[PDB]
């Protein structure tokens, strides 16, 4: 889908038509946006926070693995996540039995099949943002990806 | 009539999807019951 | 080509001929004390002016049927055929219904319109149809 | 045949006690459609012996 | 588009897909990215 | 209806208060029911802005943009609501309100405009000189010269083409509370004037053994009514916290307010008065009939809880129950809804210290009754 939108930004001048077209079906959708935006950049943080140190701090099996309440506390400390946002890695985490989570697999299991619709997001939104600025609806989309 | 009990019915069971069809066309077409059981008619099964 | 979309006020009118004359009614309901909805005409409003107080009407929602079903069971969006709405009383606040009473006498399968004052039940929910084929 | 016909598109016992929604409103069709009391008037005639 | 809506209400209430909701979802989203990658060729040289 | 919708501008089928000029004053209607028979339309300032009698709604005549952007000089009706009475132009004064029977394009039919002068409309400073369509009168106070006249200005409306110093408006929306309020007022205040005209066509006459003496009477219709009454005015629930009872306290002890000054206490007074004078539902079938016998026990005993309801948490209310204390307690000692009487005497007596200073030895007697 993304790549077609793309088609349609082809041969664009600045303000087009077709630009301004695609910002508002953006902003008449704006939620469901919102959620996928979230849910590439949760994953990215997720990444990140597994390979920072504190997380390894927090990390204390031997075999690996993190329990379910300080992977709850850990991820709060880092005061990156709200608590939906929390509760929502905790679902989608593995949940082994005996909250049992392989916070390597865990982190890297939505990393390669959401890196080519995540890099063709990045590219629309930076091909409508450099093709209708000074738009005052579009700036907030870029700061939420 | 039996025609459709014989859609609607099998093995001393109601198949649900064939009935729900079954009953929204009957009901679509009030003429269908004939003229009891109709607004216009004025009568009932009594009166039939 | 506006579109009539969700959150916004909308009155329901029907148009009938009786004795050659091509009456315009419009629905109403004054809601409290009498849930029951009656149409007042709006034509010869220059002899007879009609009420607008009662007969207007707020689109809430224009859910789809298998949203509808998973709604039951747990904006300013566009309408389209086949959509349920649910529609609020401008006066009254109250979500206009179909009501299991039938003081119409006319027909035993005709039930009385009447609102209603919640909407939990699926009472108030009304599947829109194409008209004609185009 | 008709009344035959709208018995045997009546929901099944469980599923109204499930509370299925499409089943339960297809028996509130068929008991708007069929009074009650034309079914017992129509057994009290008899036959002729 | 509809009919794909329509199914993920069908599933929204649902916990897990079972198999044959996977494989109706993989059957039309296959389709779909047919759909997709024709409407996209029919714009793709600058055809204004 | 809504065609164009822009935020802080007049628009059609939208009720609210027409203060001329200053914020002073604003387009009244006859103090009372009878003062001027609802039908004299005056220019009154003062507390009367809070009230419902200061509320006009713009129907847009023209059924074509109906409820749409009010544009300049358009024929349109002005509406009380609180009467249902079309303001108009009158032959016998300058303008009055009329019934809807009454009401034709020919007499309804107003427009605003831009100046006084011959040769859009926002809510904040519209200064618009409104003007009748049919004739060319125009709308000016009759500046009335407190003995001679009362404090408030009450000048009273005229449709003459003279230009005077001041024929500018201001149109203040009013809140959806308000306008709600004022709609229930109308109805409830209608049902119940027919309800009453009822009582009178069977008051006194027997039934016999046919029909009752006049027509059929609303009992279903003023049970719901009485009902969903008294569930309006039902008292903030204890277990909120304080900022919300204390709110819902303000906003309940202002509706009270609102349907005690527009008669509708002196009203359900009429009522339980004309049901009294029934003593029994034996009495009621003799003269009304048996079928609205039947529900007359349900009837009178939900107006004194209306009663109760309208009163309770307010003292004016409750104070102007001074002239009327006799009278609750008269009704003491009736068999039917004898807890209803008593509470009705208690919100009285804890909420008026008037009617406790007036209170008589006979009075006590009568309490002293109840309980012996």
């Amino acid at each position: 889908m993304v790549v077609m939108l793309l088609s349609l930004l082809e041969g664009n001048v600045v303000n087009g038509m077709i630009a301004r077209q695609m910002v508002d079906m953006l902003v008449e959708s704006s939620s469901n946006v919102e959620m996928i935006l979230k849910f590439f950049d949760m994953f990215l943080k997720l990444k990140d926070i597994v390979g920072s140190e504190a997380f390894q701090d927090y990390v204390t099996d031997p075999r690996g693995l993190i329990s379910k309440k300080d992977f709850q506390k850990a991820m709060d400390s880092q005061k990156q996540f709200t608590g939906p946002e929390i509760q929502f890695l905790l679902s989608c985490s593995e949940a082994d039995e005996n909250e049992m989570i392989n916070f390597e697999e865990f982190a890297n299991r939505f990393q390669e099949p959401a890196r080519d619709i995540g890099f063709n997001v990045a590219v629309l939104l930076t091909n409508l943002s450099e093709h209708v600025p000074h738009d005052p609806r579009l700036r907030n989309f870029l700061e939420l990806a | 009539l039996d025609f459709l009990r014989f859609a609607v019915f099998v093995n001393g069971e109601s198949v649900e999807e064939n009935a729900n069809v079954v009953v929204r066309l009957l009901i679509r077409k009030p003429e269908c019951f004939g003229p009891a059981l109709r607004g216009e008619g004025g009568s009932g099964l009594l009166a039939a | 080509v506006q579109f009539l979309r969700t959150d916004d006020e909308v009155v329901l009118q029907c148009s009938a001929t009786v004795l050659k004359e091509q009456l315009k009614l419009c629905l109403a309901a004054e809601g409290f004390g009498n849930r029951l909805c009656f149409l007042e005409p709006t034509s010869n409003a220059q002899n007879v002016p009609p009420d607008l107080a009662i007969c207007c009407f707020t689109l809430e929602q224009s859910l789809s049927v298998r949203a509808l079903q998973e709604m039951l069971a747990n904006g300013h969006r566009t309408l389209l055929y086949g959509h349920a709405i649910l529609l609020r009383h401008a006066h009254s606040r109250m979500y206009l219904s179909c009501l299991t009473t039938s003081r119409s006498m006319t027909d035993k399968l005709a039930f009385d319109v009447g609102l209603q004052e919640d909407a939990t039940g699926e009472a108030c929910w009304w599947t829109m149809h194409p008209a004609s084929k185009q | 045949a008709l009344i035959d016909l709208l018995g045997r598109c009546a929901p099944e016992m469980h599923l109204i006690q499930a509370g299925k929604g499409e089943a339960l409103r297809i028996r509130a069709i068929l008991r708007s459609l069929v009074p009650l009391d034309d079914l017992v008037g129509i057994i009290s005639l008899p036959l002729q012996i | 588009q509809e009919s794909i809506s329509d199914f993920y209400w069908y599933y929204s209430g649902k916990d897990v897909i079972e198999e044959q909701g996977k494989r109706n979802f993989s059957k039309a989203m296959s389709v779909a990215k047919q759909v997709f990658n024709s409407l996209t060729e029919y714009i793709q040289g600058p055809c204004t | 209806i809504c065609s164009c919708c822009e935020e802080g501008y007049v628009t059609g089928g939208h009720v609210l208060r027409l203060f001329h000029g200053h914020m002073d004053e604003c387009l009244t209607i006859s103090a009372a029911d009878s003062d001027d028979q609802r039908r004299l339309v005056y220019y009154e300032g003062g507390a009367v802005c809070t009230h419902a009698r200061s509320l006009w709604r713009l129907e847009p005549l023209r059924i074509s943009w109906s409820g749409s952007h009010l544009r300049w000089g358009q024929p349109l009706r002005i509406r009380h609501v609180t009467t249902g009475r079309y303001l108009a132009l009158t032959e016998d004064q300058g303008l009055v309100v009329v019934d809807a029977c009454k009401a034709h394009t020919k007499a309804t039919s107003f427009c605003f405009r831009v100046s006084k002068e011959k040769l859009e409309i926002k809510y904040g400073e519209s200064l618009c000189f409104v003007q009748h369509v049919a004739s060319g009168l125009w709308l000016t106070y009759a500046a009335p010269d407190k003995a001679l006249r009362l404090g408030v200005l009450k000048k009273k409306a005229i449709l003459h083409q003279e230009g005077h110093m001041d024929d500018a408006l201001f149109l203040t929306r009013c809140q959806q509370e308000e306008s709600q309020a004022a709609r229930m007022i109308h109805s409830t205040a209608g049902l119940y004037n027919q309800f009453i005209k009822g009582l009178d066509s069977f008051s006194g006459k027997p039934r016999g053994s046919g029909p009752p003496a006049g027509p059929a009477l609303p009992i279903e219709a003023v049970i719901l009514s009485l009902q969903d009454l008294i569930g309006y005015f039902e008292p903030p629930s204890e277990e909120l916290q304080h900022e919300e009872k204390q709110s819902k306290l303000r906003s309940l002890r202002n509706r009270q307010s609102l349907f005690q000054e527009e008669g509708m206490l002196s009203l359900v007074l009429n009522c339980i008065d004309r049901l009294n004078v029934y003593t029994t539902a034996a009495h009621f079938a003799e003269y009304a009939g048996e079928e609205a016998a039947e529900s007359w026990k349900e009837i009178v005993n939900l107006l004194y809880e209306l009663l109760a309801s309208l009163i309770r948490g307010n003292r004016a209310n409750c104070a102007l129950f001074s002239t009327n204390l006799d009278w609750v307690v008269s009704k003491l000692d009736r068999l039917e809804a004898s807890s209803g009487i008593l509470e009705v005497l208690y919100c009285v007596l804890i909420e008026s210290p008037e009617v406790l200073n007036i209170i008589q030895e006979n009075h006590i007697k009568s309490i002293i009754s109840l309980l012996d």
